[PDB]
């Protein structure tokens, strides 16, 4: 079946951008595919985002040092797409969607467009379920609902990757696909990420997109909406995981400020004008295409869901720059997470005061609803009550009061890495935190009381463990039935330990 | 579920090899093919064909 | 009236006509796709013989280098009437509800129009009545006067902003139009248009009784930034039908944040920090049509989301020039459960003077602010001194601040989602008569507590008795 | 409409080259024609006039192995 | 090939070429130059009409326009083997030793290979002891995994890595590799050969099982650019054989630089402060090539200088997402003569994971940050009231904090002639013991002047009670 199709000539072939002549009739994000010749066996695509008159330059998905000028393009007529399934799962893939991993083809049916548009405005749903990270401090006072986009912010190293990994290792049973976009990390960091995921078995149910530094900015700048694509069509269709069909999608994108980087180079490349910081202007509009489609959409719609976690590294803890200004006004919140905090024992390092989740309480189980409020005002009265902790020593017990119950809940929330807690226990420790049954236990034992407290809780009483989470969505949570046999257990861990 | 899981991969790690080796020697068959009984008209006429 | 795309750039589209048929300034461009769906682009600059360089307004993946593009001859027209009321629409006037669409006898207007003469300003200045006693008391509301929520986020500036819709469109008899300049999806979708068809009137509900006009944020920068001119002309149909409007615009930062992003693609040299040439002329824009006329008024109440504590960033600057009335939400207030989170002190307004709201409304909003910052100065005493007796009346002073701070808290009905609490709407009268009591001294013998969220002191004397 | 090419695997058409030069001006006028080998290449039908190509020689094996993989 | 020179910009010259016969990206164009010796330009970018932009690497200060350019037709091959071992080599793998040239039958490499799959990534690590207190508890080295030392000018980069190879450089269990870019031609190297040829492992010196490529400061920019990746070509041989390598790189950021002042030349648009665009792509370029894959491992130690003392410059910037263990060096620190100089809380490391290295190494090293930080908050407070409003506790943090921050300073070898006092190499598990008694109280009756330039805690018991 020979058909005609329409094809140009490179004429200048840059540091990955390639003027690609003549190419009417081209789309404007068409893949261009310089097809094999003498020396290369294989095809390097590209995107032609510049339709310049009597020119096309096109950035390459690949290596451009085989790309010489005077070579030929043909004009593909289709839009950039990936491969999409259930076949993904536990699958390391390039943002082209073909696999790195070397465990064999991907195999799939369908292959969902990246670069769509969003959702739709009348096809969400107010965000109601938890997405339960596993940590005290994200799901106590800065929740995460399905379909919310929570922005993690913090300095170069401070557990940004590690929160984004608890959070997708908390999800074993939890019915969710989680997804780990890598956006010009080193290749041996993903690695060690698919390392860790493999260890706890969380790889039965992620997807990995990985464009690591040294691939082509053009694979970087796809590498978000690829992956994107594949937790839109989790959400729409659904993949089977446990037996069960799964409509809900967490999706993480590694480093958006290296995404940003990525799509400023090849904006740079192409001589296109500069912005704020020596980025293009459509920066804002890159990254609110992205976070945009992930929803939560209603049941007219099939009721999934899809669930952002950006991760942006800000320089010297300036949050006022560009990228982070961006998405910080994208998202539904955010996550502080600050080195002051990291080195002060605060192993989590979320900066309360300031991390945001607009969703708020809809995203939380009403035993965590009813149980956080005291905390979240407590620890806002003690942060108010700083100085006075530290240095001042003519205090009455009505600050010294908010103080001690302040360090209290700050030790409470301190958190080891790699061991998410359900969220019946994290009902249990907070109900135990904010009944005053911990008043008596001295500052530094405090990770060690809530430890021991978990221990015996497995241990000695499964069944409350049980009760917790069965009426964990009621509406008044401290039921008699529940008040009694969790306040009993308390008492009974307070009389046989210490 | 990962003996399983490495089954079907090794299943289509077979697939794929076999797939390609039917084309990596049908290059030989159809090379040898053009290379004797090459003086064909059929070339030139699909390339005025258009 | 036909012409070419040359270049496609982005979202930044440039396009050939004839030499003597060239679009204007603000003309839409309406390239025409497959099946039907069109990609309507706002010109920006006339450029060369012909060539015409404009924004896109949508995806710009589709297109080629030889599509023909046909010229409107006028700007984006928008629907505007009593047939674009109750609905849902983005900046093109295009419904993106999931009702039908708008039909052709419904008058369309152009999106740009030029705001009322000097001559026809109505400088009388009256209070609005709102419903949310601490805007009624230290930041009145004045009507044809603009207004902005500042603060940061988890503040509530979305959320005043929908329960002002709600109690002026139920307790008032009052339309109003919403512009989501850089709307998201989330928030603005399917949390207002829930919030407000859940809003109920006899019969009829607040959702049906207001204009929609989402810009969101996954949208290219040009479809942002004239998103708040669409909802203006919206407004302004009903403005010259005489009936008083309340126009809302969602983060007139992201408007400004859009201005900057359409400024940097079409080439222009940056402004100060990056931001664009034409950034008080675009702020004027938008800002002098939202005024006061003898035939009608639009009032307007605008959110500005300032970064961090940075009031020296150009949005919140450009907005405080062209404000009235200014509220300041805080995260400290929030955060201890004070909803309507508005600071008292740093809200300022000029319509509280004692000749427009009044006299008793001047003495009893001045005097809550003064015992306030006498509170600010005595809190932190009471917290250093580990003694709240130390205090000759100071004591006394502290409890009534306290009792006030607690006062200014109020159940909101579109916050029963997050309280669940029955909304409770307090006219203006009923807060300086609340207020003015609480500090003739009926506040006291009443724990604290019982002032958390009440509507009146009528309200918190009933639930002090029972 | 100009600048032509047509690439075979096997060169050396004799009559045939000057035969496709002068068949070539179906479309338009003169082109001019350049032959090139490509010995990877194992069968010719690459014939390129402006901006548009023909060739399902090398790419009707293409179609074949994508439709098996 | 035969091309003419159109124009001389910089280190970056147009050349024009036949219309059919135009180099690759990367290949080798050379200009006679007369006189029997070449100039190697490395082409960046394919131009129209056959026209390409070269960087010179050279000096190209006394070449004309339309000068005759010969294209070798493939990228700079640089000499790799057994050869190339106790040699020292130019950016094109040219030996500058007084030794002979590298014969033809060694084999030839491009300096522009794709780095390891994602598949061939090793990601087994552990704890690489390397004698100095500070390193070995706050931010272990790990064996096979990249780290690297920012500081600014005069904070000691340079010496930290020179006590590192005469510490690890001995007992290595393969070859090294080092490779100075933009460096000073008098310390960065033939200081370094003076003490890579007076260790003598066995019957063969350090120098010896050493391969060496320079491209000093004095270099053009080009040199500077490629000598990088010519050093990671002569270490990828060795480590594809199994054998494993010690690669210390010196300022990555004179690569960066280096990279920054061809594009400006090359009429790119500059990045941020005046960085080039493609700023990411060839910090990834360089870096990914860096890696421990499952045939061979190498154990990346890199230095970095930022711009002055800024750590938000793009390159280190850059930089920091690449490592697997940071260090900070402060000139804060360095101007208290503190001259091992590692900021404990600016510095981390991916394998001080109590599985990895030791619960108690772990526990102490949290411990000498948690310390480290309340001192840093109580910082202004000492600072303008003063050390008596602090609590008894805090007071306490405090003094144990400045007693810390004493105790990192550690004499070095190779700098005995600054510090009099001789080396001292204290071990990893020494560092742990003498930090967990500093910490549980013991030592606190010392004073802080005690703590300077020693070894573990029994030296600095000793010390005390030599003074009674
Ligand atoms: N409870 C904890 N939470 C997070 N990180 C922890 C915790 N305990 C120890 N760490 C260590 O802190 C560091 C956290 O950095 P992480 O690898 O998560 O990436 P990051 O801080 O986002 O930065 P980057 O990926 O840019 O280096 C890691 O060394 C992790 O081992
Ligand atoms: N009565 C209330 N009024 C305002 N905000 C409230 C109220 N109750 C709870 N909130 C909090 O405000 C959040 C909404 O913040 P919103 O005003 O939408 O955005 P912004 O942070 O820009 O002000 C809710 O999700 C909840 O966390
Ligand atoms: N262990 C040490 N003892 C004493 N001085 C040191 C030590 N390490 C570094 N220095 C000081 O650092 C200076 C050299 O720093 P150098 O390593 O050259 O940094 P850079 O390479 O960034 O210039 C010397 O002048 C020396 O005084
Ligand atoms: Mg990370
Ligand atoms: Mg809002």
């Amino acid at each position: 079946q020979p058909r005609q199709v329409n094809v140009g000539t490179v004429i200048a072939v840059g540091d990955g951008v390639a003027r690609l002549s003549g190419l009417d009739q081209v789309v404007a994000s068409e893949i261009v595919e310089f097809p094999p010749k003498a020396g290369r066996n294989e095809s390097i695509y590209g995107i032609a985002l510049n339709l310049e008159q009597d020119s096309v330059a096109a950035i390459i998905l690949g290596d451009d040092e085989t790309i010489e000028e005077g070579d030929m393009v043909t004009s593909t007529g289709r839009v950039i797409s990936v491969p999409v399934g259930q076949g993904l799962l536990g699958r390391v893939v390039n943002p082209l969607g073909q696999p790195i991993d070397g465990k064999g083809p991907i195999v799939y049916e369908k292959t969902r467009p990246i670069e769509r548009i969003a959702p739709g405005v009348i096809t969400r749903k107010s965000v109601d379920t938890p997405v339960q990270t596993g940590i005290i401090a994200i799901d106590a006072l800065i929740p995460i609902g399905r379909g919310q986009r929570e922005l993690i912010i913090g300095d170069r190293q401070t557990g940004k990757t590690a929160v984004a990994i608890d959070t997708i290792l908390n999800q074993k049973g939890q019915g969710m696909v989680c997804i780990y976009v890598a956006i010009g990390q080193r290749r041996a960091q993903v690695a060690q990420v698919v390392g860790t995921l493999e260890r706890f078995g969380a790889m039965e149910y992620t997807i990995v997109v990985s464009a690591t530094a040294s691939e082509s900015a053009a694979l970087q700048y796809i590498a978000p909406y690829a992956g994107c694509a594949m937790g839109e069509e989790i959400m729409e269709n659904g993949v089977m995981l446990n037996g069960q069909l799964v409509k809900d999608a967490l999706i993480v994108y590694d480093d958006l400020s290296k995404h940003a980087v990525a799509y400023r180079q090849v904006s740079l490349l192409l001589r296109r004008p500069p912005g704020r910081e020596a980025y293009p202007g459509d920066v804002f509009y890159l990254h609110s295409r992205l976070l945009e489609r992930a929803a939560r959409l209603n049941e007219e719609y099939g009721g999934g869901s899809l669930t952002a976690l950006p991760v942006i590294e800000t320089q010297a803890n300036d949050v006022s720059a560009y990228i982070p200004t961006n998405v910080i006004s994208i998202t539904d919140g955010q996550i502080y997470l600050e080195s002051d905090l990291f080195n002060a024992g605060q192993r989590p390092a979320l900066n309360v005061g300031i991390s945001v989740s607009r969703v708020g309480g809809a995203a939380q189980t009403r035993a965590m609803r009813a149980v956080a409020g005291k905390l979240k005002g407590e620890l806002a009265q003690f942060r108010d009550l700083a100085a006075f902790a530290q240095f001042a020593s003519d205090l009455d017990a009505t600050t010294k009061a908010q103080i001690e119950r302040g360090q209290r809940l700050q030790e409470l929330l301190k958190q080891p890495q790699y061991q998410p807690l359900p969220v019946e226990d994290q009902v249990a420790v907070l109900y135990a935190a904010t009944n005053n049954y911990l008043d008596d236990v001295p500052v530094p034992l405090i990770t060690k009381w809530r430890d021991d407290f978990l221990a015996f809780l497995r241990t000695a009483h499964p069944e409350v463990r049980k009760l917790i989470y069965d009426n964990r969505l009621d509406r008044k949570f401290p039921t008699p039935e529940v008040k009694e046999a969790l306040e009993a257990a308390i008492k009974e861990f307070k009389a046989t330990s210490n | 579920a990962q003996a399983e899981q490495e089954r079907i991969r090794m299943l289509s790690e077979a697939k794929s090899q076999i797939a390609d080796l039917v084309t990596l020697t049908a290059s030989r068959v159809l090379g040898a093919e053009l290379q004797a009984r090459g003086h064909d008209a059929l070339i030139a006429e699909s390339l005025a064909a258009l | 009236a036909k012409g070419v795309i040359q270049e496609i750039i982005g979202v930044v589209i440039r396009a050939k006509f004839p030499e003597d048929e060239v679009p204007e300034i603000y003309n839409a461009i309406e390239i025409p796709l497959g099946n039907g769906d069109r990609l309507v682009c706002e010109v920006q600059q006339q450029l060369g013989n012909g060539v015409v360089k404009a924004v896109a307004m949508g995806s710009t993946d589709g297109l080629r280098r030889g599509l023909e593009v046909i010229d409107t001859g006028r700007p984006i027209a928008v629907p505007v009437g009593p047939a674009t009321l109750g609905r849902v629409f983005n900046v093109l006037g295009d419904p993106i509800d999931g009702m039908g669409p708008i039909g052709p006898e419904v008058e369309r207007r152009p999106i740009h129009r030029d705001p009322p003469s000097f001559e026809e300003q109505n400088t009388q200045a009256q209070i609005f009545e709102t419903g949310i006693k601490v805007i009624d008391l230290i930041a009145p509301f004045t009507r044809g006067g603009k207004t902005a929520i500042f603060g940061g986020a988890g503040v509530g500036k979305t959320v005043v902003i929908q329960e002002l819709i709600a109690n002026i469109a139920k307790e008032q008899s009052g339309f109003s139009v919403f512009a989501g300049v850089g709307e998201r999806s989330r928030e603005g979708n399917d949390l207002i248009h829930e919030m407000k068809e859940a809003r109920i009137d006899e019969n009829t509900t607040v959702f049906d009784k207001t204009v929609m006009v989402f810009g969101q944020m996954n949208e290219p920068p040009g479809a942002r930034l004239r998103v708040g001119l669409t909802a203006l002309t919206m407004a302004e149909y009903f403005r010259d039908e005489g009936r008083d409007i309340l126009l809302f615009i969602d983060n007139i930062f992201r408007f400004v944040q859009a201005g900057s992003e359409v400024s940097s693609l079409l080439g222009r040299m940056p402004s100060q920090v990056g931001y664009q040439p034409t950034l008080g002329t675009e702020m004027g824009e938008l800002q002098e049509r939202i005024t006061s006329t003898k035939r009608g008024s639009i009032t307007s109440m605008q959110a500005v989301y300032v970064p961090a504590d940075d009031y020296t960033d150009p949005a919140p600057a450009t907005v405080f020039s062209h404000l009235d009335a200014t509220i300041s939400l805080e995260r400290s207030i929030a955060e201890r459960a004070i909803f309507p989170a508005v600071d008292p002190l740093a809200s300022t307004s000029r319509i509280l003077d004692p000749n427009i709201v009044g006299e008793e409304h001047y003495r009893v909003a001045q005097e809550v602010k003064r015992v306030l910052q006498r509170y600010k100065d005595l809190k932190d005493i009471i917290a250093i001194l580990g003694m709240e007796e130390l205090s000759d009346e100071d004591k006394l002073t502290v409890q009534r601040a306290r009792k006030i701070e607690l006062f200014f808290s109020q159940p909101f009905t579109v916050a029963q989602q997050f309280t669940g609490r029955p909304g409770k709407y307090v006219p203006v009268k009923k807060t300086v008569e609340s207020f003015a009591r609480l500090l003739n001294g009926e506040g006291d013998h009443i724990p604290e507590s019982f002032f958390y969220m009440q509507g009146d002191f009528d309200d918190v004397l009933a639930a002090y008795e029972a | 409409a100009v600048d032509a090419s047509v690439t075979s695997a096997i060169e050396l058409s004799a009559e045939q080259k000057e035969r496709i030069t002068r068949e070539l001006q179906q479309r338009y006028g003169d082109v001019h024609v350049t032959y090139h080998v490509d010995p990877t290449l194992i069968g010719g039908l690459i014939i390129r006039v402006g901006d548009q190509v023909l060739d399902n020689s090398l790419r009707a094996r293409l179609s074949a192995i994508q439709r098996v993989l």
